[PDB]
RNA sequence: ACGGGGAAUCAGGGUUCGAUUCCGGAGAGGGAGCCUGAGAAACGGCUACCACAUCCAAGGAAGGCAGCAGGCGCGCAAAUU
RNA sequence: UAAAGUUGCUGCAGUUAAAAAGCUCGUAGUUGGAUCUUGGGAGCGGCCGUCCCCUGCUCGGCGCCGGCCCGAAGCGUUUACUUUGAAAAAAUUAGAGUGUUCAAAGCAGGCCGCCUGGAUACCGCAGCUAGGAAUAAUGGAAUAGGACCGCGGUUCUAUUUUGUUGGUUUUCGGAACUGAGGCCAUGAUUAAGAGGGACGGCCGGGGGCAUUCGUAUUGCGCCGCUAGAGGUGAAAUUCUUGGACCGGCGCAAGACGGACCAGAGCGAAAGCAUUUGCCAAGAAUGUUUUCAUUAAUCAAGAACGAAAGUCGGAGGUUCGAAGACGAUCAGAUACCGUCGUAGUUCCGACCAUAAACGAUGCCGACCGGCGAUGCGGCGGCGUUAUUCCCAUGACCCGCCGGGCAGCUUCCGGGAAACCAAAGUCUUUGGGUUCCGGGGGGAGUAUGGUUGCAAAGCUGAAACUUAAAGGAAUUGACGGAAGGGCACCACC
RNA sequence: GAAGACGGUCGAACUUGACUAUCUAGAGGAAGUAAAAGUCGUAACAAGGUUUCCGUAGGUGAACCUGCGGAAGGAUCAUUA
RNA sequence: CCGACUUAGAACUGGUGCGGACCAGGGGAAUCCGACUGUUUAAUUAAAACAAAGCAUCGCGAAGGCCCGCGGCGGGUGUUG
RNA sequence: UGACUCUCUUAAGGUAGCCAAAUGCCUCGUCAUCUAAUUAGUGACGCGCAUGAAUGGAUGAACGAGAUUCCCACUGUCCCUA
């Protein structure tokens, strides 16, 4: 610190307090303009109905098309483009299912290829899209 | 206590005439409503009688000054222009 | 202006030290300085000084060895009691062989061993190794 | 450094070791206060009476041939002037630089060192105050302060 | 945002959490007013109005699970009438 | 949450990577020079380490002859600090005991009825308590309303006393008030390589007001002699036998202050250069002057603030945003050229911004060398001037203090470039202010506020993105500069 | 001693207004950001072909240009009586 | 002891009636025009028209500008600059 | 849609603004808003028959026996007359 006075706790605490929001951790977290604008509004996961399926461009120096999937969320009614993973598990998803919806990894910042695309499915119609993969469940129709 | 926050002696033409116009007529209305150090006794009673005119209270002495002030920012420069030309031609 | 009148004077030895100069002269003494420096001559840090007596606050020729490393002032004077002391001494002394902190207790300015024994904790005055 | 400049200069008086009374010196401590008594009549400051005795006189300080300084004792007989001899030398120089104003309103140096002069007026008050040598009620006042010169 | 005891991480500092079994406070759908009593502004007491909803032979009557079970809803999220 | 010394109290940064307010003043805030108790005694284990002491004034005993000690209580500049004692729910944490068969746990258990547990520590601050008296505050006596003494007196007047009965002032005891003299060494540290102020001779493109000069440029009056002039890379628009350009005399106007002019000076910065006068100011030096901490840095607040811009008045020589044309060009509403509006100038108000840069906050300390320079002072052979000396200028050789700088080096630092400051930094704390937190979005939107306006100050978020950036290196390139070589270059 | 009534009192509640926070529609306007290969030029980086940049003005399809004053982060640490 | 006009507060009271007659502004959100006050077609147009301050052009240094008059050493502006 | 290009062409080709305006023929323009329904109103959009800068442009607080439109309140204007 700068100033080192013995009687100089109110400064250095107001100080360190007033510059804490130039941090982009702090000031995203604690106001909520971060929250608000969330999607899933603080939840880890959300449930949304499959409404049409996007073909998402890769970006430049990966060419090909990320099979993504339009939700809208049950509890908000926002949009959302999920990455669908996995290697023909968009054939498994069809319009109007309840899929549960995560979070890709970066803790809401798009990942890799795909552009503006934050979300991921795991669950369809209360059967993960995991199992659906292996051959473990099939989709109940 | 303090009545208007930027007019002064203009506040009493209201909203009339324009802000500009009363911007410009408030610094010649605050002169020529002034009183001033008589130069001949010291008494602040040099009032304008008239245009061009002012007239101590207590000595009774009238003074051919300018419009809206005592003296004219010109006629002070003539009066040191001439004394100096008075020093050259008296030598 | 000079609002540590000891932190001035423990500099001043220190970048003697760091060149090599066999003694120093700190423009002005206080009681505190005088009482600092004892405290590094009985474990032996400096040669013996003398202070010339101006009726002024004096000056003080401190004859330097070259055993000093660094000669350092804590600022402010951190009121320290014997259950934080260790934890003072954890991270301004070097080893846990040699170096003083000395501090400021009631009963006289003194290293942190001799505040050990008296069981009397104080305000921090400086440190030496 | 200076209050009121960039000045870092050394330029003081330096006192010798030796406080004794020189064994040349024919003024005795009573006839030292006799001739400031003498001095001070004259509307002469203690800073003028100082450098008159040192000058022609040979007495080097005061403090040292008497037990009081020069103001202490002017103070004690009572010829001291009723606000101090650094204060009056300020305000004087304030009266001078806004009579200086009162035809020279171009001049934004005479402004910037009337700032700086008229500071150090309210800044020796709360000094003085504080020492109970100048009233609690005093105040620096430019419309009166001529003649206080 | 009930507070605290505490909790997680932790060299030394800290940072964050603490609805949650202990202590204290508050409230019983929203307010408000009272009765009895040592103790209540009590709600497994009462009376009002509002919201909600019940049985009715349509005149009226009756209600209060932020008790334990359980249901519905809400949801990423939680158990046996 | 750690990692994150990427929130930095410990402990980060701010010349160039993000970053020091344009500048100074200034109130809270924070921080503040030195200085007042030490010297001995007297016993202790082997010159040496250690215990102990450097207050005062009614109750009861180791009592003793109105005097003497030890001990129970009330008491004594205070706070911060430190240590100590107290009180401080358990559970949890730490931790003692303890084979839940181990362990998480549990508070049990263990010996042939008996024996033993169920501790203890910690519990920020704040509060209570008893030391310590360094440090940091803080207090007294300076028109002595002064500590300490007994004296003189003024009154309300305990109860110890005038046989039991009553009264008085009484002695007598406290409470408050005066008149004296006596007494202490009668009382005020120092004078900061802190500061303010006085003073002395000075110094400086510091500031203001008036004055004065200089050439140029422009326009004009006239006088020459003439066909071109001007401008350019080349031209053209443009001026021109109605005499241009040129040369000569004058006159008028408004700008500007060349050379001298410097890595020189001055100022808070912005800035400031003809003469002379006037006005107040200022640093530095000199000081055996004065005051005695008055100080440093500063939220809010305030003065100044280049240029451009705005407003009103005067003026408008030159230059010249816009505008017009001639060129150049594919275009050229650009560079070039010819004109020319606002502006540029002055007076009075506004604006408050710049690469306002040393891209480097201020105050203080310390840490190498050298030769210069500006200023003041100091001293020292000799040359020169007023010559006629003396004192003064001009040189010369230093020293000292502040000042703008320069070179030098393994002080040291730094990513390096570089830096005697950007050092004295993991061996991290002299004081204090402002300010940065990946790049964009954005100095944007929004609200507030200031302004005539232009805009100034304050100032987000959604979203976006894996880099942006610094320094240096090597190549490649250049419509940069140099040095070569070659009849696949030239002569 | 019941109903009931005057007045006082606490005061739910609805009605109206005002303020305040939050969410949200909107013709049209004007920005930002993201695209593998749109159009027009070439503003910047080499003296980038007119050094660049800063502030402030005005102008221009667009980058930009030009006036005034600054800066070197310059293309000169230097120019000789 | 001489007081002369009010103001505020309270009690009670009437069939909620009380500025009891009289006197005596409907209000709000917007567009267009003219800044405003002023003026105007007496006898169909009071307006947005005219005027106005502000602004900007122009002429004129008097033997002059502008203007009058049949005339003049005429006259108005002009007791002017 | 046309920044851009090509040509014709003027003394100069309407700039900053503003707009179906008291100025827009077509026209009851197109879109939004106000309504149950709006040739009206306001807000926008401009290839504007034929806007536009002291023939002044754009604005505009205050003002108005000025010209409009809507809402509240009011009411024999009306239902529907007595």
């Amino acid at each position: 610190g700068k100033c080192r006075g013995l009687r100089t706790a109110r400064k250095l605490r107001s100080h360190r307090r007033d510059q804490k929001w130039h941090d982009k951790q702090y000031k995203k977290a604690h106001l909520g303009t971060a929250l608000k604008a969330n999607p899933f509004g603080g939840a880890s996961h959300a449930k949304g109905i499959v409404l049409e399926k996007v073909g998402v461009e890769a970006k430049q120096p990966n060419s090909a098309i990320r099979k993504c999937v339009r939700v809208q969320l049950i509890k908000n009614g926002k949009k959302i483009t999920a990455f669908v993973p996995n290697d023909g598990c968009l054939n498994f998803i069809e319009e109007n299912d309840e899929v549960l919806v995560a979070g890709f990894g970066r803790k809401g910042h798009a990942v890799g290829d795909i552009p503006g695309v934050r979300f991921k499915v795991v669950k369809v119609a209360n059967v993960s899209l995991l199992a659906l993969y292996k051959g473990k469940k099939e989709r109940p129709r | 206590a303090k009545r208007t926050k930027k007019v002064g002696i203009v506040g009493k033409y209201g909203t009339r005439y324009g802000a500009s116009l009363r911007k410009m007529v408030k610094k010649i209305e605050i002169s020529q409503h002034a009183k001033y150090t008589c130069s001949f006794c010291g008494k602040t009673k040099m009032k304008r009688r008239a245009v061009g005119i002012w007239h101590c209270g207590s000595c009774m002495k009238t003074v051919a000054g300018g419009a809206w002030t005592y003296n004219t920012t010109s006629a002070v420069t003539v009066k040191s222009a001439i004394r100096r030309l008075k020093e050259l031609k008296d030598q | 202006v000079r609002m540590n009148v000891l932190a001035d004077a423990l500099k001043s030895i220190n970048n003697a030290e760091k060149r090599g100069k066999r003694q120093v002269l700190i423009r002005p003494c206080s009681k505190v300085i005088v009482r600092f420096l004892t405290v590094m001559m009985k474990h032996g840090y400096i040669g013996e000084f003398e202070i010339i007596d101006d009726h002024r606050a004096g000056k003080i020729v401190v004859n330097l060895t070259g055993r000093l490393n660094k000669c350092g002032v804590i600022s402010p004077r951190f009121d320290v009691q014997l259950k934080d002391l260790e934890k003072w001494q954890n991270n301004l002394l070097p080893s846990r062989q040699f170096g003083f902190i000395v501090l400021t207790t009631s009963a006289g300015i003194m290293d942190h061993e001799e505040a050990r024994r008296k069981h009397t904790g104080g305000k921090i005055l400086g440190f030496f190794f | 450094g200076r209050m009121h400049a960039p000045g870092k200069g050394l330029s003081q008086s330096a006192l010798p070791y030796r406080r004794s009374v020189p064994t040349w010196l024919k003024l005795t401590s009573d006839d030292v206060k006799e001739q400031i008594y003498k001095l001070a009549k004259k509307g002469l400051t203690p800073s003028q009476i100082g450098v008159i005795l040192r000058d022609s006189h040979g007495v080097a300080q005061v403090r040292f041939v008497t037990g009081n300084k020069i103001l202490r004792i002017l103070k004690s007989k009572g010829l001291a002037p009723d606000l101090p001899e650094d204060l009056y030398h300020l305000i004087k120089k304030a009266v001078a630089v806004r009579k200086h104003l009162e035809r020279n309103r171009k001049d934004k140096d005479a402004k910037f060192r009337l700032i700086l002069i008229e500071s150090r007026i309210h800044r020796l008050a709360r000094y003085y105050k504080t020492k109970r040598v100048l009233p609690p009620n005093w105040k620096y006042e430019s419309s009166t302060a001529s003649a206080l010169v």
